[PDB]
């Protein structure tokens, strides 16, 4: 006979104070008074049990709310929340099914029956509920969903107007800029890249992901230095971080430090032993400081890692042209040639290899496969025109 | 299914005294403890003094961990004594479903591994949780459609449960569903 | 009957707003509905209809022509009452539920649970956010009319008031321990007193006063010897290790072969893993085989366990037994208690057989070291 | 240093709420009082106090939690 | 843990015995990364509990499992020590003999004490022998007492080594420090007072100076096994691993003929690149081991170096005999889990990472994993208590901080 | 006389990606003196209970 819900105001303003120890007590209190059917002093205890590890009595309690309430969307809705963060996603959509047909006006059932979709790679029925999500009421999070069903299912091309529409009203959250500045470096402008990349220095100074694909780019154009900078901005936050240590050392391979450039490529490789870019970096900078028995160990690391690449084989057969091995390196170039589409310096190396084994006569099918490919490099310019001229 | 679920459930309070008892001879055996690491630093010391009755503490500790030790001894046996009548019962029980039903020698054998799986119980591993983990499992794969269901009621772990509730569910079940027309498979 | 609560109250301006003028109550009932009274506490001058339990609330303006009523709720969201609305139908969500609402004269402040303030328009159009160091646990109102200063506080959880404008800071404080109520009037006699209580108990009374470079590696002599001796010798170099690498190859095989035909390995279509632990000194060993299924959905119905040791080191009760129907995902610790026979110090090793039962040939097995007995 | 302290003590147990706690005048004489309704020590007593100056001049038993 | 004789309970950090971080040293607890020179005097770590150090693995806090507690060609209960005791001849070997081959400590004690009132009180080396049985009884203020009063008779370097046992048995290694260095003012260059300070340095974990002692050893001795792999580990993890295979080429030079040796030799020549001598080390190691532990540690090193190498396969099988040959290896456990997600198979990965973070907690790499492939999948329950248990390990991590953020935001 | 022309630019990572890493390698501590001796000591204890 007393009131039932006599002290819901009082344990939902500890609850909201981030207490969790006497808005327990005082659940606890409420509950051995009322012997239940409290439905507050369950749904904050399972609220509290969640934002501790434990989603298991989140789930339990959350069940018995459902169960107190059975005419209740925010219940369901919790209920498969709890499931959601276990990984069962398919159980979660059904229970937000059942939480909808109560409800259809909501944006929560819909975005996370988008996530969850996401995780079933259902991609349609995904797309379409986060585009009901947006509907009902545009959030970030959606906006980054439907970003990543777009990058995931298929190009750019559908996730660069997405992302502009979402920067767009809110222009102030880190992510969104960071991530439309990213999918700008993915195509041809290096522009709009660096306006976004800024925008988001401007708010965080210090925003490692951002940080690392500015000094990128300007590693891409030149200007070492600057990139030099941009990583000893962020280089004590994360000081075990392979990609930064990767890109150190091309910074320091750029500018003719090639051994403190291999001091840092190694770092990052022994950081992470299974990353092909570190080894090609390696390989590569062995075969400038003429070296040419790593050169081939690091290429060959890398081709076993990444083996759909052209200029991997490229870089192995001339480590191989002066390892007195050249039936390999033939092998290796036509592996090379036969895998490369768009770069030309394949085709002079393996002319420049030809010619020199006395041939001229496959240097000049060479010579014609490179000049049908294409234009920027200072050398590769006039070997171009010294074996031409020579042949 | 009910003059069965009685021996389960005297399995399992005599599995809940057991832990009651080793969790009291775990605080016995700390006293012990402490009051003989009391009486070590008086032994190491030099100078005399009184033993302050600490003598008579330790023997009354002494005395509360042999009788929890016997319990515990006793407890033992009786879990051993019911865990081979429920081997028997559920035995008698798995006959009367493979004939109660036109079960053939698969299935059988499916329901002999999942009723039947251990010799004697271990305070890590015992009959109710791992039965429990089995029946789950094969409601699951085989005679569930729901997926809410398969995510909320049928979920498996080892661990010792609190209560014998969701066991008994589970049998009373799989013998529903198998009543309805349902049959087992592994993959 | 099913009554109600009422949780948060606050009053509302009738035609004058001034200190003389007459204020009618406004409460919000735990069902979800605000009641609007009358000046003397007897009668309802209005019922408004809420989606969910109101925990704040804050009140602007003149009830007759213009009033504006913001409720923080406990679904975090801020709805605003205006005339001839039974439903708000301006809404605005937090994302995080609200811990406070104090209503400066054109903005109206929400304190988030992701420790913030947001400053929003009347109209449902966030102008403004300003992010805390640490939690809020109570915002109140500081309003000084010599200065025209009618700014919010924030009571975080650092040990700190802060005393916020549209978005500057200023007149920080700090106390002895962390506030959770702070009161900004004219308690006693003084326009600009504030009275804050700590989380623990105590008072503190404050009058304001009027007149307001990298770590990259070094490389020694050594280095460059090598990288020398590899520019002059690398072809040599090349070779020997791609011999050395092919050597290798051939002896992994061997062993991996052999492994095979000995069935030694205790990872090894036919999944499952199996390690074996030994626990505890003295003469009786507790030996637990942790097995385990690791397969997508598929379980394992006839295996069985064997085990291989000295009869005359070591006593197994049942060196020999059937495994219960290994569920895919779930460790099985499955113990037995080994004892050392031999009065003097015998370490010898014990093998374990997993292999299924129409079969002869073990599925996979396992090896432990037995340690030394320490008997008496 | 713009914030003049005025009174600092630890004994009062006063663990009232941001909203549960309002100062006005109750006598006339332009003289404020603040009154709270202050839960118990823990949240079992509801107590309400009125504090003129800073010392506490009337606590009395409250039905239930204000 | 029963027994207990530091005086201050709780002293200032970098007092009390009771540098690369585990993203590059491999560590054993949840700090005190992996030494050089194991010594049978190491105790790496200590355990809170008696059940946490009994269900650990037995050398897991020491060089050699762990105890409870540290015809015949004269029976010791016929021999009257009060006639021995008169000729110090036949005593001193006599009290040797009980010491160190019968181990009866109370008898030697006897002996020694009559054979000290035999000589009235004015020969260290009975002093210093009784001081030994009390430091093996227990009494460690008792065996000071006369270790003091047999440095008062004549300095030894023995009798200053007995003395820094005792003081660092009663937690003080800044009064061990202070009789070093007053014994190094005693025998201006001897090496294993250096040794020992070195030692104490390395326990405090402040290499910084354990290197420039373990450097004056090299300067003394410059064959010293102890300070050669001490500081060639330390050029080794520092990304110098050409220092450090000069430092280990050093010990191959004197004759030492290990498998612990070759192996190290191995990853300082692959590390160092240089590819000729790499592999032959692995396979005189793999050749030199005298167990099934160090083979499968030769076999792990091998699957590194093919991982190195790339070819993946290689490496899968090395891990995998180094799983047959030690079951309770966990880097194996984790490397064969990260190999295998790469393949693609993920419950294979859960189940190895489970095996290798149930067999190693102190490590951080299983839990790290496992909370990432978890989180990838879901399960944002068994992803927190992962990546807290990889905090735990590795409390200085990045990516642990980023997950651990990432799954406190999706709880709300 | 012509001479393989090498791309004078690597490749630079423009994303962290969370990747499961690898236990690092291991090496094997010596002994000292004592402890072989012990160890030596040990087994053959051991080697003449088994040899008699």
């Amino acid at each position: 006979f007393p009131i039932l819900e006599k002290q819901n105001w009082l344990i939902h303003l500890y609850y909201i104070q981030k207490d969790y120890e006497a808005c327990k007590a005082v659940i606890k209190e409420q509950l051995q008074e009322t012997h239940g059917l409290c439905e507050y002093a369950i749904y904050v205890q399972a609220l509290i049990f969640r934002l501790e590890g434990n989603i298991q009595e989140s789930l339990r309690l959350f069940q018995m709310c459902a169960f107190l309430s059975p005419q209740c969307a925010d219940n369901l809705k919790q209920v498969a929340r709890s499931l959601f963060l276990l990984g069962k996603h398919k159980a979660a959509i059904e229970v937000y099914n059942e939480a909808a047909k109560l409800n259809q006006k909501d944006w929560e059932i819909c975005h996370n029956l988008g996530v969850c979709y996401i995780y079933l790679k259902q991609f349609d029925k995904a797309q379409d509920q986060l585009h009901n999500a947006l509907h009902l009421n545009r959030h970030d999070l959606t906006y980054i969903m439907l970003g990543k069903i777009f990058l995931l299912k298929g190009d750019l091309d559908k996730a660069i107007e997405i992302y502009k529409k979402a920067v767009e009203f809110s222009p102030e959250n880190t992510e969104l800029l960071t991530t439309l500045g990213l999918l700008y470096l993915q195509l041809g402008i290096y522009q709009k890249a660096f306006e976004h990349l800024g925008n988001t220095l401007t708010y965080d100074p210090t925003n490692y992901k951002a940080i690392l694909a500015a000094g990128s780019m300007m590693q891409t154009h030149g200007d070492f230095d600057v990139a030099l900078t941009k990583y000893k901005v962020v280089a004590c936050a994360v000081i075990e971080s392979p990609p930064l240590w990767n890109n150190i050392g091309m910074c320091f391979f750029g500018k003719k430090k090639y051994v403190a450039a291999i001091s840092c490529l190694k770092r990052a490789n022994y950081l992470a032993p299974l990353d092909w870019k570190i080894l090609y970096n390696l390989g590569l900078v062995h075969l400038t400081m003429q070296q040419y028995a790593s050169a081939f160990h690091f290429l060959s690391a890398a081709i076993n890692f990444q083996p759909k690449m052209g200029e991997l084989y490229m870089l192995l057969a001339v480590a191989l042209t002066n390892l007195e091995d050249s039936e390999n390196a033939k092998r290796a170039y036509e592996e090379a040639v036969r895998l490369d589409k768009c770069n030309p310096l394949v085709n002079l190396n393996y002319a420049v290899l030809l010619y020199n084994q006395g041939e001229k006569r496959d240097a000049l099918a060479q010579y014609q496969e490179m000049e049908k490919k294409v234009s920027s490099s200072l050398e590769f310019d006039p070997e171009m025109v010294e074996v031409a001229q020579k042949l | 299914l009910e003059e069965y679920f009685e021996l389960i459930d005297h399995h399992f309070e005599l599995r809940i005294n057991g832990e009651k008892l080793e969790e009291l001879l775990s605080e016995r055996a700390v006293q012990f403890r402490a009051i003989q690491r009391r009486l070590l630093t008086r032994f190491k010391d030099k100078t005399p003094a009184p033993l302050q009755h600490l003598d008579t503490l330790l023997d009354g500790t002494y005395k509360q961990v042999i009788a929890l030790a016997d319990a515990v001894e006793e407890n033992q046996d009786n879990l051993f004594q019911s865990f081979t009548r429920l081997k028997s019962a559920t035995h008698l029980v798995i006959l009367l479903i493979g004939l109660w039903q036109k079960l053939s020698a698969d299935q059988i054998a499916i329901l002999e591994a999942a009723f039947l799986p251990l010799q004697q119980d271990t305070q890590e591993l015992g009959w109710e949780e791992t039965v429990d983990a089995a029946l789950s499992h094969l409601l699951k794969t085989c005679l569930s459609k729901s997926s809410k269901e398969q995510a909320l009621n049928l979920n498996s772990q080892l661990g010792i449960p609190k209560d014998t509730s969701q066991l008994k569910k589970h049998i009373t079940l799989f013998c529903d569903r198998l009543a309805k027309g349902g049959r087992l498979c592994l993959s | 009957r099913r009554q109600t609560v009422i949780t948060t109250m606050t009053t509302l301006k009738k035609n004058l707003a001034d200190e003389d003028a007459v204020s009618c109550l406004v409460l919000g009932t735990e069902n979800k509905e605000l009641l609007v009274l009358d000046p003397e506490a007897f009668t309802i001058l209005a019922k408004m209809s809420l989606p969910s339990v109101p925990a704040f609330l804050e009140a602007s303006g003149q009830f007759d022509v213009e009033f504006r009523l913001a409720a923080a709720c406990r679904n975090g969201s801020i709805y605003i009452l205006r005339r001839d609305s039974k439903r708000p139908k301006y809404c605005i969500e937090l994302g995080a539920q609200p811990v406070g609402l104090v209503g400066v004269h054109k903005v109206l402040v929400v304190g988030s649970n992701q420790d913030s303030l947001h400053g929003f328009t009347y109209k449902g159009k966030r102008l403004w956010t300003v992010q805390m160091p640490a939690a809020i646990l109570a915002m109140n109102l500081l309003e000084q009319h010599s200065r025209g200063l009618q700014a919010v506080m924030a009571a975080l959880a650092n040990e700190e008031v802060r005393i916020y404008h549209d978005k500057v800071l200023l007149n920080v404080i700090r106390t002895p321990e962390a506030v959770t109520s702070l009161c900004f009037g004219r308690y006693g006699r003084e326009d600009n007193t504030l009275i804050m209580t700590t989380l623990g108990g105590g008072l503190i009374i404050k009058i304001l006063k009027r007149t307001a470079k990298l770590n990259v590696p070094r490389k020694t002599r050594l280095y460059v010897d090598q990288t020398l001796r590899e520019r002059e010798a690398g072809t040599a170099m090349h070779r020997t290790f791609q011999a050395d690498l092919y050597l290798l190859r051939l002896r992994a095989a061997r062993a991996y072969v052999q492994a095979l035909e000995s069935s030694l390995s205790p990872v090894s279509r036919e999944p499952l893993k199996l390690h074996a632990v030994v626990q505890g000194l003295g003469p009786t060993f507790k030996l637990t085989l942790h097995l385990q299924n690791t397969s997508t959905a598929r379980p394992i119905l006839g295996l069985v366990v064997c085990f291989l040791y000295n009869e005359v080191l070591y006593a197994l009760p049942r060196a020999f037994f059937k495994v219960p129907l290994l569920v895919p995902g779930l460790n099985y610790p499955l113990e037995t208690f080994v004892k050392s026979l031999s009065d003097k110090g015998i370490s010898d090793i014990i093998k374990v057989l997993v292999l299924r039962e129409g079969q002869s040939t073990p599925l996979l097995s396992a090896h432990i070291n037995m340690p030394m007995s320490e008997g008496l | 240093s713009k914030w003049l302290d005025s009174l600092s003590d630890s004994m009062a147990n006063i663990h009232t709420f941001s909203a549960c706690l309002a100062l006005a005048d109750f006598h006339g004489d332009g003289e404020y009082k603040l009154a709270m309704g202050d839960l118990g020590p823990d949240g079992r007593q509801p107590r309400l106090k009125v504090l003129k100056g800073h010392t506490l001049v009337s606590q009395k038993p409250l039905p239930d939690l204000p | 843990i029963l027994d207990e004789n530091a005086i201050a309970q709780v002293p200032r950090p970098g007092t009390s015995l009771k540098g690369p971080s585990p993203a590059v040293r491999p560590v054993t607890q949840a700090g005190r990364p992996i030494t050089g020179f194991l010594r049978p005097s190491t105790q790496s770590g200590r355990p809170g509990t008696i059940e946490q150090a009994i269900k650990t693995p037995r050398t897991a806090y020491t060089a050699r499992p762990i105890a409870s507690s540290s015809g015949p060609f004269i029976n010791l209960s016929r021999l009257n020590l009060a006639k021995y005791a008169q000729k110090p001849k036949l005593a001193k070997a006599l009290f040797e003999y009980i010491f160190h081959h019968e181990n009866d400590v109370k008898t030697a004690l006897d002996l020694a004490a009559l054979s000290t009132e035999h000589s009235q009180y004015k020969d260290w080396w009975w002093k210093v022998q009784i001081g030994k049985c009390y430091y093996r009884l227990g009494l460690y203020r008792e065996a000071e007492k006369q270790f003091k009063s047999a440095l008062k008779q004549q300095e030894m370097v023995d009798t200053f080594l007995y003395l820094a046992k005792v003081y660092i048995s009663l937690d003080q290694p800044l009064t061990a420090l202070n009789l070093f260095k007053q014994g190094l003012d005693k025998f201006p260059g001897e090496v294993t007072l250096l040794c020992g300070i070195a030692r104490i340095y390395e326990e405090m974990n402040n290499i910084s100076s354990a290197t420039e002692y373990y450097k004056e050893v090299l300067k003394q001795d410059n064959t010293h096994v102890e300070a050669i792999a001490c500081i060639g580990s330390n050029h080794f993890y520092t990304d110098q691993p050409e220092v450090a295979l000069r430092f280990y080429r050093r010990l191959l030079q004197m004759g030492v003929y290990n498998c612990q040796l070759f192996n190290n030799l191995g990853l300082c020549c692959f590390y160092a690149q240089q590819y000729d001598m790499t592999l032959t080390s692995f396979e005189r190691a793999l050749s030199l081991a005298e167990n099934e532990e160090e083979v499968a540690d030769v076999w792990y090193n091998l699957g590194h170096v093919a991982v190195g190498t790339g070819d993946t396969n290689l490496a899968h099988q090395c891990f995998r005999l180094a799983l047959v040959s030690n079951n309770q290896h966990a880097e194996a456990y984790n490397n064969l889990a990260v190999l295998e997600m790469r393949r693609g198979h993920v419950e294979q990965a859960k189940a190895l990472l489970q095996t290798a973070s149930s067999l190693a907690p102190h490590m951080y790499e299983p839990h790290f994993n496992f909370a990432t492939i978890s989180d990838k999948i879901g399960d944002l329950q068994r992803s927190y208590a992962a990546a807290k248990k990889s905090e735990a390990a590795f409390p200085d991590h990045v990516d642990t901080q980023h997950l651990i953020k990432q799954l406190e935001q999706h709880f709300a | 006389m012509f001479r393989e022309v090498l791309p004078k630019q690597g490749q630079l990572y423009v994303e962290d990606i969370t990747t499961m890493v690898l236990c690092k390698p291991k090496l094997l501590p010596l002994k000292s003196l004592t402890l072989e001796k012990l160890e030596k000591m040990q087994q053959a204890a051991q080697d003449t209970i088994h040899q008699q």
